[PDB]
């Protein structure tokens, strides 16, 4: 049972860190948005 | 020559005006193009 325990917190420490990862992931998906629109808004200051 | 001068002075102001309207009427267009720059402001707050 230890052993087994043992196995599962290390399973649990994982999962946090993965998702960790997974929410960088989805962060810098919107940050790659937000440029997008802010190279938008630059666009319309050449066209300006 | 009175009419002479008179006639020069009504050109030159005829230009004048139309130099007027032409300013205000791009300084129309500049501010059109403004407002979309700050639509794409404020939809980049909204992304951030």
């Amino acid at each position: 049972i230890s052993q087994s325990e043992t196995y599962r917190r290390r399973r649990q420490e994982w999962e946090i860190q993965r998702n960790n990862a997974e929410a960088e992931l989805k962060q810098i998906d919107a940050q790659l948005k937000s440029l997008a629109v802010r190279r938008e808004a630059a666009v319309l200051q050449k066209t300006s | 020559t009175q009419f002479g001068s008179t006639l020069q002075n009504i050109i030159e102001r005829q230009d004048a005006e139309a130099l007027n309207a032409l300013l205000q009427n791009q300084a129309a267009e500049l501010i059109l193009t403004n407002l979309s720059i700050q639509d794409k402001t404020i939809e980049e707050l909204d992304a951030e």
